[PDB]
RNA sequence: CGAAGGCGACUUUCUGGUCUGUAACUGACGCUGAUGUGCGAAAGCGUGGGGAUCAAACAGGAUUAGAUACCCUGGUAGUCCACGCCGUAAACGAUGAGUGCUAAGUGUUAGGGGGUUUCCGCCCCUUAGUGCUGCAGCUAACGCAUUAAGCACUCCGCCUGG
């Protein structure tokens, strides 16, 4: 889904790196794949919205 | 009330082709307001404007 | 019969393996992961595709690929210079088509994207 | 002997004749106990061939050599822990190896007697343009760390 | 939020119920306790899957001067869901459930009264709580407390050596 054209390739480490992160529903992307457990979060799974 | 498809006039900014929602302190929201930008606009957002994945 | 092939990458954080294929599925041959003296999945290193799948490319000459497209569905240290053997011989990196699917999810699970 | 550590060296002095330590170091290899009474002569019959052989003294031509001893530039790393991690690196006259004095190319002594009066003249005058020869100045201290690539 | 074990993808459901602002109204119509209520997580648990992942066993490797073990792919089941659950967890609140306070404060989810309306926000009252501390009280101290490990009216059960 991504073109980027005009970079050299031993300076592909700078241009493999900048379409990846940008969701707010990165999580409802994911949904019906690998679902795991919040246990060390659960320091922060009180925690906005959800259902409460 | 839960804004339906084309009720996302005012809330296509949180609505997106390739799924962005902002929660609840991105808007200032309380807990309804948040709360419809967090279940009503979905009616519009998911079905047919978000792939969840494959 | 130029300007005709794909780089269609299978890297993952390991596993730098690289398919010097059609624009669709057609798979002429690579330097892949498989290719260079390496398996995979500890090639966290291009030379896969750091020189020597250009040696493949313009051994065939039939690409011509100004558009070499990496096709890759994971990270990969060997990637971003797995592109260096489209470098090498020079077939034009001009796109990073890192993604992972998002067809829709057909049931109660089979599986599919995360 | 952790908790404490390493911090840097001592190092040498020059002389009134050149104004150089490059000759003195040398001398400090042999600096019997005060008494170098002939030590004199030997490092007078070793440092003078590089000098002698290549027509140009101390500075010029055997700057070819005392160019790259005891260092500017050396090979090192940091605290990274048992792997391979290196990488060139520019470095200080604290410890030392491509500027000055310190490992390979000019062991002067090291010919077919068991004497110190005249084998100092014989195995001398190998860095004249910074070609080996024998262990005592540079040559080896340039050359690495750079070797693995694919199944590195 | 549920009887709990617990309760998590979301469009939706009942929004049941919490929930606070109104509460429109006959005359004790409740807590705990004979009744009876259900289940309680897993280890394990009575069918296809299940060795697909993970995975004991086995292989196979060996640290430095030590394995088959930390190591595990093939892989034993097991893992797991469409038909049966046990009455066990640090289910711990080590602290049983009704009437109400203990200087009180505290910022706040909900729902409200609002002023100012802002540009949906500043200020006051607000409670189920939410936390935070903090008065009294509390026990030896741990430490508890306007929401107990206190205070005056309810029941329960426990045990006064183990």
């Amino acid at each position: 889904t991504v073109v980027r054209k005009n970079e050299s390739l031993e300076d592909a480490l700078r241009r493999f790196k900048r379409s990846v992160s940008k969701s707010g529903t990165i999580q409802e992307v994911r949904k019906r794949e690998f679902y795991e457990k919040p246990s060390v979060k659960r320091k922060k799974k009180s925690e906005a919205a959800r259902k409460r | 009330t839960h804004i339906d498809y084309k009720d996302t006039e005012l809330l296509k900014r949180f609505i997106s082709e390739r799924g962005k929602i902002l929660p609840r302190r991105v808007t200032g929201t309380s807990a309804k307001y948040q709360r419809m930008l967090t279940t009503a606009i979905k009616r519009s957002r998911h079905m047919a404007l978000l792939p969840y994945v494959k | 019969n130029i300007e005709n092939g794909v780089a269609h990458i299978r890297s993952t954080f390991n596993n730098t393996i690289v398919t010097i294929t059609d624009e669709f599925g057609n798979a002429l041959s690579w330097s892949s992961a498989g290719a260079l003296g390496f398996k995979g999945s500890k090639k966290s290193t291009p030379f896969a595709a750091q020189m020597a799948s250009e040696t493949a490319s313009k051994s065939a000459m039939e690409h011509g690929l100004k558009t070499v497209e990496v096709t890759v569905k994971g990270p990969g240290p060997g990637r971003e210079s797995a592109i260096r053997a489209l470098q090498s011989a020079g077939l034009e990196v001009t796109a990073i088509r890192d993604v992972t699917p998002v067809p829709h999810n057909g049931c109660r699970p089979p599986k599919r994207r995360r | 002997m952790p908790r404490k550590g390493s911090v840097p060296k001592r190092d040498v002095l020059p002389d009134p004749i050149h104004n150089s330590k490059l000759v003195t170091k040398l001398i400090n290899k042999i600096m019997l106990d005060g008494k170098r009474g002939t030590a004199q002569r030997i490092l007078y019959s070793a440092f003078d061939l590089v000098e002698q052989r290549s027509g140009r003294d101390a500075l010029e031509v055997f700057e070819e050599a005392i160019n790259n001893i005891m260092p500017v530039l050396e090979v090192k790393a940091r605290r990274v822990g048992g792997s391979n991690y290196q990488v060139p690196v520019e470095v200080r006259p604290e410890r030392r190896t491509t500027l000055g004095l310190r490992w390979l190319v000019n062991y002067a002594r090291l010919r077919g007697e068991k004497t110190m009066e005249d084998r100092l003249a014989n195995e001398i005058l190998d860095a004249a343009n910074n070609t080996g020869g024998a262990v005592k100045k540079r040559e080896d201290t340039h050359k690495m760390a750079e070797a693995n690539k694919a199944f590195a």
